[PDB]
RNA sequence: AAACUCCUGAACCCGGGACGAAACCCCCGAGGAGGGGACUGACGGUACCGGGGUAAUAGCGCCGGCCAACUCCGUGCCAGCAGCCGCGGUAAUACGGAGGGCGCGAGCGUUACCCGGAUUCACUGGGCGUAAAGGGCGUGUAGGCGGCCUGGGGCGUCCCAUGUGAAA
RNA sequence: GCAAACCGGAUUAGAUACCCGGGUAGUCCACGCCCUAAACGAUGCGCGCUAGGUCUCUGGGUCUCCUGGGGGCCGAAGCUAACG
RNA sequence: AAGGAGGUAAAAAUGGUAAAAAA
């Protein structure tokens, strides 16, 4: 399954947060600034020689672990990736967050990772319509996330769509505080959002 | 070789050997065995290993040796010719599996439980 | 601004009369991240003071880098003696994709997009020389229409 | 003797090339005449004329030599830097339109025998028409 | 078409039909380097009309006998002693190649 | 992380419910084109649509370098891991156990098989002074390939057209 | 004359060996038969190109020099992992 | 007399002693 669990364990592990948990891994700490530092019995004892190797890996995991997904599915859509044309790494990186789980995310609806692949997989969104589950759906220019008709009559949805009024969306990032919607507009880029990641590690990486 | 001494010949394919006949596509098989042993292993040890001489079903008497630690074998087990050899018993090739007909690993293991037999440590508590 | 990026260490023993007496080898490579680099190993009794002096030759023994997006112009199949350093030219995005001393000089040099293969002995300090001297071997547009415009 | 007069030309270039001597011989050919008139026709050697030595009708090409540069002793360095040899009497090759090399990725230059004449990378492509591939120079 | 061929003539010694060594060639589908190759063909003759080297083009006909496939429409030249000589040779230094 | 909290709501209950199937057929026209009516579900009441609603399986290899990850007792060249190099000969980071962590996760290891790396039968892409290698040497058969100049030929070679190269 | 094998001698712990005394096969003459090797420049053969300084042997020219062919060494460039 | 190189003569009474190993 996709981990769960000890979470922002994750963000100490990397040497960079990732909000992962919203509300308190975004708050004084994603389990950071409390005591922040990769986990365990060592941890804290003297940082070593990861080989160029190692610490490209591990930019890869920080990216999928960042994206919370399996890095099996992470690697298949990597395939997917340098399989079709267009710019490798950042297209990958666009690729990745073009999926329809970190989409309901970012547009609000949810306050971080886990809870928004929860809704997502509860079908509570629909685009152009339908209401679909498969959190791994990639949408397309010309299409627009909604939430269903029920779903608006709903607690932290509610709470969400409240504390989120005035938390300007992403410039592919269509919001809709009055349809309920998100349109997914352009294609965006590591400028839209910019992730403590490096592009071509993965790339060089994943491509041995 | 000059082209045309290449073409009139030819740079032969480096073909195998396979250091392992466990043959007819039969890594896995029913060991039937004879004797048990101990051997050693160049200057610097001195163990069992067992000897294991399978007769597979279709011929050797090898030389099958165990996943180690924890034994009880005694003449039959179905011995499951494996593969692999190392500086000790010259042979170690076609290893045993512990599970099989027989053996079923070390009494009480935390680890290998791929082959070293024992279920999945359920102290029920 | 340049880089101590330090590739590996040596350890040298001469059998001494009464013992054995070794010394430590500082391969060192220097870069500065847009397109410098220089080359040099260190020769001393003890581990930093090699680290230093390497890095100080790696100062002196320097070299120019020209890079169009961040690829190579061509394809250079470049043989120090035993090594043999081949570049053959990416589009964006490929990544640095290079042996280790290759892609370390070249991240050195700050290669984005690369295709390397490394031939022969693979022996790193022959790498290092044949790398440095392949990127010594760096023809482009302009070389070209200095001497291919003829004097 | 000779087999090849013409990989043999190349080799003598080749000499001069790497020894620095502002010019030298090759025998009397069509051929070489067309390669070498190639040659000067992209900024490459420095000339070519049919002379003559005890009465045997020769060749002669001068060649191109770059600025004097200091510090690592003062060596200049080469215009016509390699040459090789491609379709050898063992190899010989017939390039083609959707074929032909690259050479250098983008520089350089092929130099190829076709249906009319002899012609260069970016030429016999531009032409479409193709055939024996000489040598190939950058 | 019927596919033909030109050949240098071999053996007159059969009854009203000759033997004719055909001639192909081609590069090495990965060795570069054309190669020569010998091919012999049955000449067909009814009107023995052809000797020792002529050299003629063949015509693939419907079967005649055992092997006995081609034929002859028309004529190249004549007396290919040397060719000929050439296979002659071959197979002398064919009669020089013993195991016992 | 757990416990405590609120939320959602797999599995599961009730209800409705398929596309998959319009032709063949009789009939008006002529038995033709057209036009009409009627038959036809194995799966399975499964897909799926609506509503009711419970937090509700977690493993497998590794942690000596290659190859990312260490501390603690025991064991004492014994028991033993081991693809390679080896690791242990009473303070083992490599065995065995325990906390932690690296990876992977409904899969993980193991062997077997094949291609690569292996440019390690080298065409791209190797070598024969001493690591593997000149045949003790001269003769020449075929074969292999061949100097300058003109013109024919258009076999090799190049180009455009073109048949076919099904489907997948 | 010489000399494996073979014997004496001296030597050593041993001496079927090196050192000494004899002595045979064989080393010579012709025909034949075997065909081996550190047959070693351990570098195939044919040509053309790319610094010169030198010792020397033969071919040509009036010649304190040049030039064809070879035979020792050195050392440009270059090559090689290094000696070279 | 400098060196290096190219071919001729010189020069050992006798020696058995091992070994898993320690860095």
């Amino acid at each position: 399954g996709r981990y769960i669990g000890p979470v922002c364990r994750l963000c100490r592990r990397e040497g960079v947060k990732l909000y992962l948990k919203g509300e308190r891994c975004y708050s004084p700490k994603c389990a950071m600034e409390r005591r922040p530092y990769p986990p365990g019995q060592h941890g804290q004892k003297r940082a070593r020689r990861p080989s160029d190797y190692a610490v490209r890996l591990r930019e890869k995991q920080k990216l999928r672990r960042i994206y919370g997904i399996s890095e099996r599915q992470f690697r298949n859509l990597f395939e997917e990736a340098s399989k079709k044309k267009g710019v490798t790494g950042s297209v990958f990186l666009g690729l990745l967050e073009s999926r329809l789980d970190n989409v309901v995310y970012r547009l609000g609806f949810a306050v971080s990772r886990r809870q928004a692949r929860q809704l997502v997989r509860h079908g509570h969104i629909t685009v152009n319509g339908r209401r679909v589950d498969l959190p791994s759906y990639r949408v397309r220019p010309g299409d627009e996330i909604a939430v269903a008709e029920k779903s608006r009559n709903l607690e932290l949805i509610r709470q969400n769509l409240e504390a989120m009024k005035g938390r300007k969306v992403g410039p592919w990032l269509s919001l809709d505080v009055e349809g309920m919607k998100g349109k997914f507009l352009r294609l965006p880029d590591r400028e839209d959002l910019a992730l403590p990641v490096n592009e071509q590690l993965v790339i060089e990486f994943y491509s041995r | 070789p000059t082209i045309n001494q290449l073409v009139r010949k030819g740079r032969e394919k480096v073909r195998k050997k396979s250091k392992v006949p466990a043959l007819k596509g039969a890594p896995f098989r029913r060991g039937v065995c004879t004797v048990v042993r101990t051997v050693t292993p160049k200057k610097p040890n001195s163990a069992l290993r067992k000897v294991a001489k399978v007769r597979l079903t279709s011929g050797y008497e090898v030389t099958a040796y165990i996943p180690g630690e924890g034994h009880n074998l005694q003449e039959h087990s179905v011995v499951l010719i494996r593969g692999g050899r190392v500086k000790d018993l010259p042979g170690v090739r076609y290893h045993i599996v512990r599970g099989v007909y027989d053996a079923a690993g070390v009494k009480d293991r935390k680890k290998s439980r791929s082959k070293y037999g024992t279920k999945k440590p359920k102290e029920a508590a | 601004d340049f880089e101590e990026k330090m590739i590996l260490i040596r350890r040298t023993a001469r059998m001494q009369a009464g013992g054995r007496r070794f010394r430590f080898g500082a391969l060192v490579v220097v870069g500065d991240r847009q397109g410098r680099v220089g080359l040099g190993f260190g020769k001393a009794p003890e581990v930093p003071l090699a680290v230093q002096k390497a890095g100080y030759y790696a100062r002196r023994n320097m070299v120019e880098v020209p890079l169009q997006n961040g690829t190579i112009p061509h394809e250079i199949e470049v043989e120090f003696g035993a090594s043999k350093i081949v570049l053959k030219p990416a589009a964006p995005g490929t990544g640095v994709i290079a042996g280790a001393v290759p892609r370390a000089i070249l991240e050195l040099a700050g290669v984005t997009d690369i295709l390397t293969k490394e031939l022969g002995s693979r022996n790193p300090i022959n790498i290092a020389y044949a790398t440095m001297e392949a990127l010594r071997q760096l023809r482009t547009k302009a070389d070209v229409e200095r001497l291919r415009k003829g004097e | 003797m000779l087999t090849d007069p013409i990989a043999d030309m190349l080799t003598r270039i080749r000499n001069a090339t790497r020894v620095y001597k502002e010019s030298t011989d090759v025998p009397a050919s069509r051929f070489k005449e067309e390669i070498l008139r190639i040659l000067a026709r992209e900024g490459f050697i420095k000339g070519y004329e049919r002379v003559d030595v005890d009465g045997k009708p020769y060749l002669r090409v001068y060649l191109k030599y770059g600025p004097r540069r200091q510090g690592p002793d003062p060596r200049p360095e080469q215009v016509i830097h390699h040459i090789r040899r491609i379709s050898k009497p063992g190899r010989r090759v017939y390039v083609g339109v959707k074929e032909i090399p690259r050479v250098r990725r983008g520089l350089g230059i092929a130099i190829l025998s076709t249906s009319k004449g002899v012609l260069t990378d970016r030429e016999a492509r531009k032409l479409g028409v193709g055939g024996e591939l000489i040598c190939e120079v950058w | 078409p019927k596919k033909v061929l030109t050949g240098v003539v071999v053996s007159d010694k059969m009854q009203k039909t000759v033997t004719v060594l055909v001639e192909r060639q081609f590069p090495h589908p990965l060795y570069g380097k054309v190669i020569k190759r010998s091919k012999k063909y049955l000449a067909h003759d009814p009107e023995e009309k052809y000797k020792l080297g002529d050299v003629v083009e063949i015509i693939e006909s419907r079967p005649i006998s055992k092997r006995k496939r081609f034929r002859v429409l028309r004529l190249v030249e004549s007396g290919r002693m040397d060719l000929v000589e050439k296979y002659l040779i071959r197979r002398q230094n064919y009669e020089s190649l013993s195991k016992r």
